[PDB]
């Protein structure tokens, strides 16, 4: 994942 | 390869940070929904275009 | 620090100088200077000619008289400036051209004159035309060189179906365009209040959707000059004043090279 | 914007009254609200900003007594004063921007173009 | 956070700085804020322009065009069995003007195509459900002669097949323009006129006017083999200009467009009455 | 947990302290358990109050109207291909009795639209499936003179583009108030009449009523074009406040409701008739 | 017969207030209309009925027990602020949950005064005077 | 991005705690489901909205 | 640095902002800043009303017109502004009341014309009378309001003895009270003079024998303006020009309230 | 996740  | 961000949230439930989920299907960019996170920018470049700049509290003609 | 000011200005471009003691400080259009194709940037792959001194320098145009029932005047870029010295030269035996351009429109009268003119600088100054035919004018009218165009108070739709005039008809408050002039300050541009300044000095970057284009096929930018507010003077129901553009190509650069553009400007 | 001839003087007040009374006829009741007392001069030009004063936190497009905003007024405090052989009459523009605290929601089509069939 | 500027404390002044004094003829707006010629309080301000972001003001589906297209017996006059469409946002109005509040573009496109059909005549039996053929034809290719020729057979071509009832057909775009952004306006020709030139016809180009397809056209059919009863059907075009970019702002359009270019012809009288010192 | 508080075990009392005596004058409801004045227990409590919070009290979709619209010839009399709503929770009863439990409120909206439609007449052949258009219509925006005018064009307005059969269409909106509450109740006028007014028609507001067109429409059409034979067809609208708020308690609305304000017209007597003494 | 009617001059007494009835007359002479309130005591003069009135923030004088009574208000409303010439925040209203009664004089009277004090006020948007019409 | 929660369980199989996964797919707050897990509070406001909140064992009146 | 001036500038109290591009510095009596009532000089022991905004904001007066004969006119505060807005209401509802003031006369004209005002912040201002009868001029006479009086270049004595109009009549160079107008620049002051400025702006603190005193029954200040040079134009020997007085009261503090003071008037 |  990207968390943003 | 989920992407996470954080909603803005408005009218509140009587129940804190709060997020969404967003993963691409397809490999083409032109096929992903729209972001709608932007960036925002100065006027300037349309109501200030002046070579020599100044400042508010001085005369504009000198 | 020593007595510099916004109203006094000197301009130096090639061997030729501009002064103004009364200035109302200068426009650069959009925040950009001016500048040639980067490397990342560029798309005809041959390398450019870059004339420099011999192009980039101040050509003024023919003087108009601006008058009490003047409904207004155009130019467009680089129409104006295609029989220029050298500049024209270098626009018509190439395919490809770029350039930048600062604008100096002069008008000077006196303490006890009255009026004042909006100059604009709009990008892709498309204009509107004589007859019920759509997208008609022609060539020839589209461009009147050096010379310029006008505005009108009203529009007279050309009548003459069997031999059409296929001109502008160009519309003072609709910016000859169909949109209320009151917005063109949207655009790149100055005043002329003749109680406050003899001068407007606009410099211009180069505009448009590619690095570079054809210079005899399309105009980059347009030169619109308009009285927002009348010419007055004194009692004199009938009072004259001259003004006088003064244009410089800046930072200039033509590809595809061979021989010369001829167009029939009949 | 004060398009007359540099000989020409003059002052002028420029004047905005918050809704709910009655819209100012006179200087005198105009005096009251919000104003500036512009001199003309070198400086051709006066700015009046029009504070955000509102009791809704956003005002509709339309036109609506509930969400309405005042009234713009103009009068002259001393007035125009010319020489001999200079215009005694003369024009003045006006304009119209937002301040940085501006801002807009709800989209919605506009009234200001239309097709017919 | 993106929220405005918070208005700040401020108080009287007898000062040798005047804000509200100011030259516009500089060609610049004067940057003012309340607290420049009143007194103010702190506001902690929370609006924001989210929006009115180019993104935000375009994301909208507007309809930018309706192709009729009929099932029925091919006869041997002028029928509609297909129909073919230039693609433009100019063939309506209120998309058309948003747009032109910029010189230039870039941007994806998202078409949505919603299909409605119906019966013709009192009666001759009915029809079953039909499948609608929506093939792009880019500048160059083949277009068909006949609503069953050969160029359907869209080996290249992108086709889009749609079944009726079935929940509005949708594709997306790239940004594909010969330049580096779309150009709105175009102050300029295709062709120049030469002096050397046998006639003045072979120069003459519209004003205005840059590509003659431009970027090709839609053609419709309905794949479906005739019923005795005729069944006439519309298509419906929605764009959306998605990952939106503009450059160069311009006035918006004040009074209506007579065709492509920036023509105008009539009701060029946008203003009201209104007394000078009327509220 | 959210459980209730468990009862606790009490036994006699010879006291100074008399919790079973009070004054309602202070304003104040007596505080008592019934520990206070019986023997109790022990009860370990495990009920909750669940499902009377804002939220679940309010958390079902009510009907708030029923648009009928209309597919047929376009004749030269009144009809209805298209039809338009002022959106209000005050065109039916139920869900507005519940709201008005409550001055002032906040919440998003869920709006759920279940679309019907049938035949008017005995017989003129049959009708190919229907797409209904619902468009948005903010106040400001120019509204639809005809079903198929430049305004269904829905640049900027958003639209529901439904198809007959499908699962009922579903929309959620944002807390859209101008205020930082919606405000269920008004004591005011949207005008003052000055002493200074020329007709005193020009300070004549309604009472109660806030702004001229609240929340804007919902215009409702039929997409396709008229068959043969009419169709007539119903959109009904339910409505659900989700993440809901709500302020100041009011008392449940006793008699029947004349029109958007608190007025009352007849049967004024809720009350049924019983003895004093009878059970 | 006609909906949200009431006109401005009349919904407003000032320090005159208003009264109840108990019961509904309906303002029959359609020509010229009086365009008042027709409060009606047992339903709070708006619908509801009174015994539920108070959920509202509120205290009894009961002779027998006190003198009178004390209620501290704040601003309430969906705004910050607001016009005050347009809108009323708050109403007060007293009514003879039980009737005045006195030895057997059928014709007792007795005072009923209200005092009020603004509390935290303060203002925006200044310029001159308004000046409602109240005929 | 998932939500995970324990659902308060009434009846319960001849099979301890439950749960239930949430995942916002929408951008804007108001898109979203209701959370349902809300907080209870005081009456007082209403019940006992006195200057001088007395307590029950004591007289009202003094 | 940057451009400022002692010519050019900017006055904002509450909601109103005056600009002067033509001032000529500006006074602050003697050397006193407005300020409110100190605990230590305090005398009233109930707390004291301070309207601020609603009331310290610029009220312009009606506007007089000065011609080739007027002699000059006067003014008092608090009087001059007793129907002026909230400030005036806050004045007559309580028995005290102590203000400061900013003055700003206005007068433009242009660089042909020709002419000079003096302009006088007199503490205790007392003026003389009609009469044969000392001390007699009524209250209604001696507060003109808004409106001002006027000078006069000679006396003239009432004469009607049996209904004695009991007014104020002031002498030009008398400086309207027995003294020499020359000696009245040992007041605070300014002049205006035409070819140098277009406006005057004093400074005024609170002067008076006491802390604080009744509004109603004592005027502070006076504001006499007088031609100390005659108004003069090209040739033309009926000229005519506006002076426009325009006054703010200052750190204005008020106690003593109950009902509302309503002179008569008439 | 965020497991509450
Ligand atoms: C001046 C005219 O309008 C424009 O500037 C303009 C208008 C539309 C726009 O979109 C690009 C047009 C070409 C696209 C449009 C439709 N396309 C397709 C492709 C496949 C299918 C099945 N259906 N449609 C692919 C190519 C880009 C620019
Ligand atoms: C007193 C009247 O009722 C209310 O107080 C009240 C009623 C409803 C309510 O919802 C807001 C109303 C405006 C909404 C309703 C419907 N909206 C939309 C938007 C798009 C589409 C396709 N369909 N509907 C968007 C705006 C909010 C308050
Ligand atoms: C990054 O995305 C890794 C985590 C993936 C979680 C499951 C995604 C389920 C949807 C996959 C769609 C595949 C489309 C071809
Ligand atoms: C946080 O949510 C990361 C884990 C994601 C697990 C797979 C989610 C599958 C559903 C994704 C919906 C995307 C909506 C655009």
């Amino acid at each position: 994942i990207s968390e943003v | 390869g989920a992407q996470v961000s954080s909603q803005k949230v408005g009218a509140h439930e009587n129940s804190s940070t709060i997020n969404y989920t967003t993963i691409n299907y397809y490999k083409d960019s032109a096929s992903n929904a729209a972001s709608k996170q932007d960036y925002s920018q100065d006027p300037s470049k349309f109501t200030e275009p002046l070579k020599d700049v100044l400042i508010k509290t001085a005369p504009a003609l000198n | 620090a020593c007595g510099y000011s916004d109203r006094v200005l000197q301009l130096t471009l090639g061997n030729s100088t501009i002064t103004t003691q009364e200035a109302a400080n200068s426009v650069v259009a959009y925040g950009r200077w001016p500048e040639f194709i980067r490397d990342d940037e560029a798309n005809p792959v041959d390398q450019p000619t870059e004339p420099d001194v011999a192009t980039c320098r101040f050509y003024t145009l023919d003087t108009v008289m601006w008058g009490k029932e003047s409904k207004g005047w155009w130019w467009k870029l680089p129409d104006a400036l295609r029989d220029m010295g050298l500049f024209g030269q270098n626009m018509y035996y190439h395919y490809l051209g770029r350039s930048g351009y600062t604008v100096h429109v002069q008008c000077n009268a006196s303490k006890f004159h009255q009026g004042a003119l909006g100059v604009f600088a709009i990008p892709e100054y498309c204009l509107a035309g004589d007859s019920d035919k759509q997208r008609y004018t022609s060539y020839a009218n589209a461009n009147p060189g050096e010379r310029g165009g006008k505005f009108y108070s009203q529009f007279n739709k050309d009548n003459a179906v069997t031999s059409p005039k296929r001109e502008f008809c160009p519309v003072d408050y609709l910016l000859g365009c169909g949109v209320l002039l009151g917005n063109a300050f949207v655009y790149p541009h100055q005043i002329i209040n003749l109680r406050t300044n003899n001068s407007a000095t606009i410099v211009l970057p180069y505009v448009n959707a590619l690095a570079i284009d054809s210079m005899v096929k399309h105009n980059n930018w347009g030169i619109a000059i308009l009285p927002l507010s009348p010419l007055d003077f004194a009692q004199d129901s009938s009072v004259e004043i001259p003004i006088t553009v003064t244009i410089a190509p800046m930072c200039s650069e033509f590809n595809g090279l061979r021989n010369v553009t001829a167009p029939k400007f009949q | 914007l004060f398009c007359g001839s540099m000989m020409a003087t003059g002052k002028i007040l420029v004047a905005y009254a918050p809704p709910g009374a009655q819209p100012p006829t006179s200087r005198k009741e105009a005096m009251l609200g919000t104003h500036v007392i512009w001199d003309l001069g070198l400086q051709s030009s006066c700015t009046m900003v029009v504070p955000w004063i509102s009791n809704v936190t956003y005002r509709q497009t339309t036109q609506d007594s509930f969400t309405e905003g005042g009234y713009i007024s103009m009068f002259y405090q001393t007035r125009i004063v010319v020489p001999l052989s200079t215009p005694k009459s003369m024009s003045m523009l006006g304009f119209v921007s937002a301040c940085n605290d501006f801002s807009v929601r709800l989209l919605r089509d506009t009234t200001h173009i239309s097709q017919s069939a | 956070q993106d929220s405005l500027p918070d208005t700040k404390a401020s108080g009287p002044a007898h000062s040798k700085e005047v804000p509200a004094l100011t030259a516009v003829e500089t060609g610049a707006t004067n940057p003012l804020a309340p607290s420049d010629t009143v007194q103010t309080r702190h506001v902690v301000q929370r609006r924001s322009r989210s929006e009115s972001t180019i993104e935000s003001f375009f994301a909208r589906g507007a309809c930018v065009a309706i192709i009729e297209v009929d099932n029925e017996q091919p006869t041997t006059r002028a029928q509609k069995l297909f129909a073919m469409w230039r693609i433009t946002y100019k063939d309506t109005v209120q998309l058309r003007r948003k747009l032109e509040l910029f010189t230039y573009s870039r941007f994806d496109m998202e078409l949505t195509f919603v299909v409605t059909a119906n019966f013709t005549n009192a009666n001759n039996g009915h029809a079953l459900n039909q499948v609608y053929q929506i093939m792009y034809i880019p500048p160059g290719a083949p277009t068909p002669k006949s609503w069953d020729d050969y160029t359907w057979q869209t080996s290249s071509n992108p086709s889009i097949f749609y079944t009726y009832g079935a929940a509005p057909a949708r594709i997306s775009v790239p940004y594909v323009g010969l330049a580096n952004a779309y150009s709105h306006f175009y102050d300029g020709f295709a062709k120049v006129p030469l002096k050397t030139d046998a006639n003045d016809q072979i120069g003459d180009s519209l004003y205005s006017a840059m590509t003659v397809d431009d970027f090709g056209v839609l053609a419709v059919r309905v794949v479906n083999d005739h019923n005795p009863t005729k069944v006439t059907s519309k298509v419906r075009i929605y764009m959306k200009p998605k990952h939106v970019r503009v450059w160069c702002p311009r006035p918006p359009r004040a009074v209506p467009y007579y065709g492509p270019g920036v023509d105008y012809r009539n009701n060029l009288d946008p203003l009201s009455e209104k007394g000078l010192t009327t509220y």
